[PDB]
């Protein structure tokens, strides 16, 4: 599966393509897919650290739960 | 002393993955979790979709997560001994 990074999550800030195709590379596809993961699971990928993959799965709830403002 | 905060996160019912989320907040004791407000929690990715669920089930008998505040811990129940 290509596993391609959809608009939401390649569009997200402090994260860039080559961040956002292995994060989709999980099965992750929007960026609210992103967010379902857990720090554990971005810990998968060595790309990612437990700090950067936390700092994504907020950034991306935050973006889910703030979108009504925006 | 509510004896659900005195009680360690791991005796929880759920599964260790429960108490593994807010433990790995370096917290022991439920009371802990009283003492933070789920807020500040749901605020740090340590924490996952299904565990939030598992915290709204404890979360249900209003035993832990009521967001109360304590000063220290130990309530005058527990006094000194």
């Amino acid at each position: 599966g290509d596993n391609k990074p959809a608009d939401d999550l390649l569009n997200l800030e402090g994260v860039d393509r080559d961040l956002a195709f292995k994060l989709a590379a999980r099965g992750v596809c929007t960026l609210e897919d992103l967010a379902e993961q857990g720090i554990d699971d971005l810990a998968d990928i060595e790309g990612l650290t437990d700090e950067k993959a936390g700092a994504l799965i907020m950034a991306a709830r935050n973006i889910c739960w703030f979108g009504d403002e925006a | 002393f509510d004896p659900i905060l005195l009680r360690p996160v791991d005796d929880l019912e759920l599964t260790v993955r429960s108490a593994n989320c807010l433990k790995a907040e370096a917290i022991h004791y439920i009371g802990d979790l009283v003492q933070r407000t789920e807020v500040e929690l749901l605020k740090t990715p340590n924490l996952g979709k299904k565990s939030l669920t598992e915290i709204k089930d404890v979360l249900a008998s209003r035993g832990l997560s009521l967001g109360m505040r304590l000063e220290n811990w130990p309530p005058a129940s527990i006094a000194d001994e």
